Parts: C-alpha cells; structure tokens; sequence
RNA sequence: UUGGCACCUCGAUGUCGGCUCAUCGCAUCCUGGGGCUGUAGUCGGUCCCAAGGGUUGGGCUGUUCGCCCAUUAAAGCGGUACGCGAGCUGGGUUCAGAACGUCGUGAGACAGUUCGGUCCCUAUCCGUCGUGGGCGUAGGAAAUUUGAGAGGAGCUGUCCUUAGUACGAGAGGACCGGGAUGGACAUACCUCUGGUGUACCAGUUGUCGUGCCAACGGCAUAGCUGGGUAGCUAUGUGUGGACGGGAUAAGUGCUGAAAGCAUCUAAGCAUGAAGCCCCCCUCAAGAUGAGAUUUCCCAACUUCGGUUAUAAGAUCCCUCAAAGAUGAUGAGGUUAAUAGGUUCGAGGUGGAAGCAUGGUGACAUGUGGAGCUGACGAAUACUAAUCGAUCGAAGACUUAAU
C-alpha cells in the first residue's frame, strides 16, 4: 500500500537508493499503489557515481510491498521492505542488476526484464 | 437556545397527553386472595407458584 | 454479560463478594441483574465443588473470598470448605440449576427490582 | 425464471476447479411448498405464493409465533401443507409451471446459475453520519470542536429551511436489500442448501429470498 | 463443531495427506505454478509462523530470508495447489504466533530444533 | 466586479480565508449527439443541442487569487446573507502591551510593518432525520400484496482485436464493430487478509495479603508484555451503474405543395443524444381516492333501535436477541430448548496443578496437544419463563341487478 509521502528502497544499481513517491498513477483521485503498480518519485538518496541523481524525478514500478498480495487461489505473500524498480518508458529497468526477491505479479505487468534479472521470483 | 414563545395550556396539556403511568401488572394471589405483581413473590402471604417464600 | 454500572474490576469484586455471600448464607436478597449475573458464578463454584479435586479447590480458591463461617457446634469452616463439603454433597445428584431466583418487587429507595436468590 | 426461500447459515469457502479460493454464502432451503397460486383473473397478476419453515399445528393456548393460528392454519390447509414460518410470493416465475402444494426443491436451481438474493440487512441501531451515511469527520486537533456531527444543514435566509433528503443520525439497516448477480456454486440436494457466491445481507438464521437474476 | 450444514458441505474440500506440524516447524510447501499451460513445482521452505482457522478455511504462514529480505507466503491449508509438505525440522517454541521473528535477523532469528 | 443611492436593520442583521455539509443555474471543463472547417488520417478550430453523472493530490502564502510540482477524461464558471461561526476553526483584519520606518513640538498617528493577545447559549416553534401511540379506512381478526406517488442510481481510463487495415509521398494512423481489465464512487458482508476484542489463555516486575513452602488474590493505565473467540469492523471479501424500449433536442433526411421549379414542412412518413419517460434498486393505500387476494371467528339477552361479555385474535406480565435509546420488531413462556446451568464440541491459548525424574542451583524433562476458556455449534427441563388478568365481532342507509 503505497501512497504520496512513502519512502521506498531501490532494488537496482541505477544510483538511487531511496525514493519518496510524488504520485500513484492510473486514474483520478488514486490513493495506494502496490505492487506492480508505477509511481512517479523523487530520489531523496543516491550512491555517488550512479546513473539516476539525488532529486531527479523518474517512474518506478514497486517490486515488494510489506502489505503484500493477495492471490486468486486465497494464497498471500508479503514482503519485510517496500522495494521498486526504476524503470524506462517501456517499462525495462534504468539499472543492470535487480537485488532481492520480486513478486510474480511483475509477470503480468510485463516487466519481463526485470523478472529475469531478479534474483529470486515468488 | 430559548422558547421565542411561551407555551400555551392548550399545547402543553396536547404534550402531556401520552405523560401518565400505568395500573401495576397485578392479579390476585391464589393463595390469600390479595393482589400481587404477576411473576412476583405475594407480599401479603409470602407465597409463590404455591409455596411459602 | 452484564456491565452492573461498575468497571471490570469493580464488577469483580461485587460478583466474588456476592457469590461467597451466597455460599455463605445460602439465600440472599439483591437486585435483579445483580442475582442474575452472580447465578452462573456461584453455579461454576459448584460445579468446582463437586469435581472435588485439588486442582478444582485452587480454581475456586481464585473466586471465593476467604471468610470464616461459625458452625452451629461452635466449629468454623472457610466457605470454601462448605462449599466442597456440604454443598456439593447436597447437588452431587443434581445436574446444573443449583440456584433459583424469586422477583420481589421494586424497593423504596430507587424503584430497584429486588429479588431473593437462593441455592437448590 | 425460479425462486425459493432459505435461511442464511453463515459464510465459508470452497475451491474451484483450477484452485481458485470461492467465499460462499450456505442458504439451507427445506421445506418450500407452494402455498398459493394468484393469477391476472383473480389477483390482477400473476404469482406464486411460497412457504417456508414448518412451524407447529395451532393449539387452544399458543403464546408465540411458533404456532400457527387459525387464520394461517386454514391457509395451509388449502394448499394441503403444515403451516410456515416465512411466506413470500414470485412474480418472477411461470404460474402455469407450479400447482398449488407443490414441493420447491433447492434442486430447482443448478450450478452456474446468476441469481439476485434479497434479505433485510443487519440492525445497527441509532447511528450517526460518518458511520451511517460515511460522511467526514472534523479535525481531531488544531483547536476543533467538530469531530463526528453532521455538518451544516442548511444555507441561510435563502432558504430559512432544512430540505427534505438531508442526512442526518437516524436507525440504520434493517432494510431490504437486493445484491444482483450472485452465482450457484452448488446445490447439495441431500442437505437442502444451496452455496451461493459472495455475501448476501442479513444476520445468521435470516431469510433471503433466492431468484434467477432479472438482468441478463 | 462448527454449524452442522457448513461441515457438511465443506467436508469434502478436506485433503487428508497432510502432515502433522506446529508453529517452528520449518517446512518444505511443494506449490503447483500453473503459469500459462505448463505446470512446476516451485518449494518454498521455512518456518512456520502462525497457524489460523478451522476447517476449509485453516491458514497457515511460513516465513523464509531470501536475498536477505523476510518473505511470508500465506496458505490455505486444504488449497489443491500444494502438491505436498515435508516437515524437514521440529522447532522448540513456547508460543502459537512467532511473530517476534519478524523482527530479528540472522542467529537471532535461530529456532531451536526438537 | 469597482462603484452610485442611503430604502430595512446601530434597545447588534458576526466580518476574510479554511473545515463539514451541500443545493441550484447554464453562459458546458469531460463524457454523449450534431453542422461548418483553410476537416486527407491522427489531431484540432468554431458554432449548435445537452445540467445525467463526473470534475485530483501536493510546494508557497492567513490568504481568496496566483505561480509552481505531479497527475487527470476533465481538473468548468456562477448563485444560494461574496451559502453554511445557536455546525467547527480563528491564520488575516479594526481593543488594551511592545517595537521599527514615517509623520507630529507633543499627547499620539499610519488601508505601513512586526511579536503577543478570552469565539457564550440545556432547542420553545417551524424545518429536517429517525421512531412510537390514537382514530380513520361501515363487523372483528392473521398473512400475502397492487402501485397512485416518492427517493436512489446515472461517471469514466487503458489495453487487445478489427488493423498496421482505410487515409497518407512519408511520418504516422482511424471510424464502425467485438473483447479484457482498471480508477473513483455506492452497497452488502466477515470466508479470507488485518484491526479491536476491559468476565479468553500465557509470560513477567514491585509491593501487600491468603500463617509458611508450593499455588493463588488485590493494587500499580486492563501494571506491563505476547497472542486472541464472538461481535463490531476496512485497508479485506462479493456485487452494482448491464442489456434494452418509447418519445424527443440539435441535426439528418423521404414524400410534398403554397410558389408548374425548388424546398426536411404546411398536411404526411422516417431517423436522431450520457439528456426525457421507462427498464434496474428502495419506500409506498392517512393513495381520507384509505385499493386487492387467501384464510379465521359468527350467540345469547333484549326498553327488540340496542346491549353483552366472549370468539378468531392480540396483549399485560415473564425468559430472551438475529432487534433495540425507549417504544417498536423478532425468538420463546411447561402441550416449553427462550435464557441460565450442566454435558459434549468449534475456535483461542500453548503444555495447569500434583507427583516423579535429572541437576548444587536457576531450571529441564515425563505423566499429557496437558490445563483453562465470553459471546459460536449441538444436546439436556436441573433453575426460571408460575398462577392469572385485560382488550377484542354480531356487521348503517339508498338505488340497481340478481
Ligand atoms: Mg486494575
Ligand atoms: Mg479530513
Ligand atoms: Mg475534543
Ligand atoms: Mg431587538
Ligand atoms: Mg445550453
Ligand atoms: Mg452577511
Ligand atoms: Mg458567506
Ligand atoms: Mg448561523
Ligand atoms: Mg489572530
Ligand atoms: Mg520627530
Ligand atoms: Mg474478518
Ligand atoms: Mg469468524
Ligand atoms: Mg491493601
Ligand atoms: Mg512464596
Ligand atoms: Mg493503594
Ligand atoms: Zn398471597
């Protein structure tokens, strides 16, 4: 459940570190995001060096979320942290590498590339 | 907030109308023949459901 | 369960009180709600008392209060003891119901509907 | 087009047929007779009056509901059958398909049909706007003395009056309520119920009415 | 029991090739990934950390650090996509809900084995 | 809007902005329907119909405005005492303090600034939201109902396909049609995920008790802590705005004269909007126009106008909850499972006490998924719903037909 205000992780090696989100995309008056959704942010923290600055704004899709999903067949899975993914027009990561474990909700999203470099999918 | 009018008789015996109490829910003891409140114990001959309380 | 106007400590203590009032004097005068909400209680002490066993006697040594009772023959017993004596000797056949409650009219000072609750 | 009377049981699951997790409402429908049958001739329209729930024969001193009085015994009698707790005409359904007397079996309907169920929805006493009808609160702090009322009423000289619609605290539930486009998940004929997907209104015990959904 | 008609029409929803376990128990949850046409088992392995409910509806949580991020994976016990549970370890506990794991990480978070 | 006037109010008509709650207009911001286009397509421009619904979060500033960030289909303009302070706030502004600049000899002053600075009221009437009683509805009753009216709802994105097709040098790229899936909103509901859960279970500190040990109780926010049943719940789970019909608006026409032609119009016939009337949901016969169907009760006495207690039925009183402020509603009142108790379970907690064993000991292990357990399921008359009482028909007249 990600709204306006949330900080979140960076789970890549794009340069930010930690993310306050600016807006939940997807219709008017959207409150929460969660994962698999994309959010505009701005990046509150960076590694020196990284392609992606401190205070740029950019898009990301959450790849974990501490509320979790829900699953068709009543299963659920939940997350220590909020994670996401900084993410190009056409969805594919401004990073290389993705760390941590992503959700397998990001496969019907189609962010197919960030599934494959994703360290573990569950 | 205080009444703009004062209240006529008329209106307040209307109001009063349903102001009143109720005759007890009472019937007579079948042991000493005083009334009693239904359901209670008989004052008059301490007897209930035919025997002495 | 009712609330009796007392907050849950409070309500605690009116319903030890009342059900070792009851053990004691095996028939007391109260309120209405106060009669009904105390039946269940002194019925589980009961139920304890005639289980019998040491286990049963501590669990209703966590409710009764500790009072002594002066015996006819000048001897004294806790009510707990009477209670898992004599008590449950007299319902050792008898299968719940061990109290039955007798309305008696409201009372003088505030309309309260008194009423007599009693073991057997 | 089909109808039938049951008593709401309570909520549980099943799983379907690639694993998916269904919440099912159980609706146990025994004994629904057709009680009477009305007709454009006689009525002005056409129905079928359906009881549900035996209830006991009369008796010279009945003090409740539990048993039938005069009037609803010579009720039943007509169609033949005991006396019921709950009765309720269809509309919605073919007269000429039933006679009076008749049986209605939860086996009238079939897994997959999309049914509308009726009930009267859950008593919540005396409640206030934000709960009954979902308004905003005022601030906690910053100095407010508006927290939970309804807000303003009205305008002003224009219009010196309250219209008539506004919300305000008031008793809520209890109400007919019709949730549209449920589906049978199963019909078990042995147990007299019906698994019907998603929630439907009312407390535990409480009547709904089934029908073959009007939208289609 | 529950309502009678509930048992009655959940009851066969019931597997009964379920092991035994308890709350520390770490399990192997053998899950049918059903992705497109093609099926796998995918196994998740952890520690249980809650078990809720009762009859079809009975959940339980097995808690796993993969990548060094906690992951939770909430199941119905009777769902049939579980192929199967292995019980690889009994933990000791002294409670139903661990979820005080939550919050610890590494031998901290360590469930001593029966 | 800035003003002009000075007609109501100075034995007081509270004044900016915001909050809560809206309501109306249309000169329409989006969506719907059209004409023209310097409309190839995709986009646009302009005008016409159209008010059903919809019409966002933040930064700054008391601010309204306004600018900016990021969204959206869109981020409409106005009225309602610049709507709403006996509904809230009180940051601005025009009380008393103090200070700067300025003016003034001064006291002081300034639509200059700065820091600080008391927002009362138990609702009588109408009005509005709920909820009862009376009488009426030509006998007295129990159910099921028609629907005159009234209220609700009414919004929309994206993607796939048609189709990389029509159109276009190219770039790009459709109408119409067919599917899928969202946002916001509404409603019901607790199976699931969570919250709460003050008479559920467990751990633990201090201190005071139950003579001591052991085991327990009181108080310390429920002492604190970890869990948690029912109920109530959203952020959770379902469902809805679907599909259509009739009449229309702007329009588009057909046939067609006045006016030999022409012409959508005069007569006549079609078509045509998210709009109108329905369709969908809810209330509804005090609808005094008081409706309908089924069933129940039906005698004596009479000054023979009428009366009567009774009938069917419903209550008083009592046990209660799915209902509830109280009434009311609903489950029951011995020919009884209504509640309590009791017994067995579910769910919750998580291994009681006692004893035994192993340790110097703190503790550990066994007996033993143990002990306990509110609200949830079942069974059982053990307790209490006793004994009683009250109310409640005999059916007006006229005409027509039979
Ligand atoms: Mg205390
Ligand atoms: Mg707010
Ligand atoms: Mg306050
Ligand atoms: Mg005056
Ligand atoms: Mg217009
Ligand atoms: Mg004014
Ligand atoms: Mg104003
Ligand atoms: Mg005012
Ligand atoms: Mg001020
Ligand atoms: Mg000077
Ligand atoms: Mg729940
Ligand atoms: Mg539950
Ligand atoms: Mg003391
Ligand atoms: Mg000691
Ligand atoms: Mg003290
Ligand atoms: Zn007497």
């Amino acid at each position: 459940m990600i709204q306006q205000e949330t900080r979140l992780k960076v789970a890549d090696n794009s340069g930010a570190r930690e993310v306050l989100t600016i807006k939940v995309l997807g219709g008017s008056g959207r409150k929460t995001a969660n994962i698999g959704d994309v959010i505009v942010c701005t990046v509150k923290n960076a590694t020196p060096g990284g392609v992606v600055k401190k205070g740029d704004v950019v898009k990301a899709v959450i790849v974990r979320t501490k509320s979790g999903v829900r699953r068709n067949d009543g299963s659920y899975i939940k997350f220590d942290e909020n994670a996401c993914v900084i993410i190009r027009d056409d969805k594919g990561p401004r990073g290389t590498r993705i760390f941590g474990p992503v959700a397998r909700e990001l496969r019907e999203g189609n962010f197919m590339k960030i599934v494959s470099l994703a360290p573990e999918v569950l | 907030a205080v009444p703009k009018r004062r209240t006529s008789k008329t209106r307040k015996n209307k109001r009063r109308t349903h102001f009143k109490i109720s005759v007890p829910g009472m019937t007579e003891c079948p042991n000493c023949g005083e009334y009693k409140l239904s359901h209670r114990v008989c004052k008059n001959c301490g007897s209930y459901n035919g025997e002495e309380v | 369960y009712r609330k009796l106007g007392r907050t849950s400590d409070q309500r605690k203590a009116m319903l030890r009180d009342l059900a070792t009032s009851l053990i004691i004097s095996e028939r007391i005068e109260t309120t209405e709600a106060r009669a009904k909400e105390v039946r269940s209680v002194v019925e589980k002490l009961i139920t304890l008392g005639k289980k019998g066993d040491l286990a049963s006697r501590r669990n209703a040594a966590k409710t009764l209060r500790n009072v002594e009772i002066l015996n006819e023959d000048e001897t004294t017993q806790t009510a707990l003891q009477k209670l898992f004596g004599e008590i449950a000797e007299r319902y050792t056949e008898r299968q719940g119901g061990y109290t039955r409650i007798l309305k008696q009219g409201p009372r003088r000072g505030d309309g309260a509907e008194s009423v007599i609750i009693e073991l057997v | 087009t089909k109808g039938i009377l049951g008593r709401k049981i309570g909520m549980t699951q099943v799983f379907g047929e690639n694993g998916e997790l269904i919440p099912v409402t159980v609706v146990e429908a025994k004994e629904n007779v057709v009680l009477q049958k009305k007709t454009v001739e006689v009525d002005g329209y056409n129905a079928i009056q359906v009881g549900f729930e035996d209830k006991k024969a009369y008796k010279k001193d009945a003090k409740s509901n539990k048993y039938a009085n005069k009037p609803a015994e010579g009720h039943a009698k007509k169609a033949d059958a005991a006396p019921k707790r709950f009765i309720r005409e269809f509309r919605n359904v073919d007269v000429d398909a039933y006679e009076v007397g008749q049986e209605v079996s939860v086996d009238t309907f079939v897994a997959g049909d999309v049914i509308d169920v009726t009930g009267v929805s859950k008593g919540k006493g005396f409640q206030g706007a934000i709960k009954r009808h979902g308004q905003s609160r005022g601030p906690m702090s910053h100095g407010s003395h508006f927290h939970r009322a309804p807000g303003s009423v009205g305008m002003a000289s224009d219009a010196s009056r309250v219209f008539k619609g506004q919300k305000m605290p008031g008793r809520m539930g209890g109400n007919t309520v019709t949730v549209q486009n449920l589906e049978v998940v199963q019909v078990d004929t042995e147990n007299k119920v019906i698994l019907v997907k998603g929630n439907v209104p009312g407390p535990k015990k409480g009547l709904v009415e089934i029908r073959t959904s009007i939208k289609k | 029991t529950n309502h009678k008609l509930i048992e009655a029409v959940t009851k066969s929803q019931l597997r009964t090739d379920l092991p035994s376990f308890r709350p520390g128990d770490t399990l192997r949850v053998h899950v049918r990934i059903i992705e497109g046409t093609r099926e796998r088992i995918q196994v998740f392995e952890g520690v249980v950390i809650k078990r809720r409910g009762g009859g079809v509806s009975e959940t339980f949580t097995v808690r796993k650090i993969s990548s060094g991020v906690g992951v939770e994976r909430t199941f119905p016990l009777h769902t049939p996509k579980i192929e199967k549970i292995e019980v690889k370890r009994r933990g000791k506990v002294r409670r139903a809900k661990l979820y005080y794991l939550r919050s610890l990480r590494g031998k901290a978070a360590r469930i001593q084995e029966i």
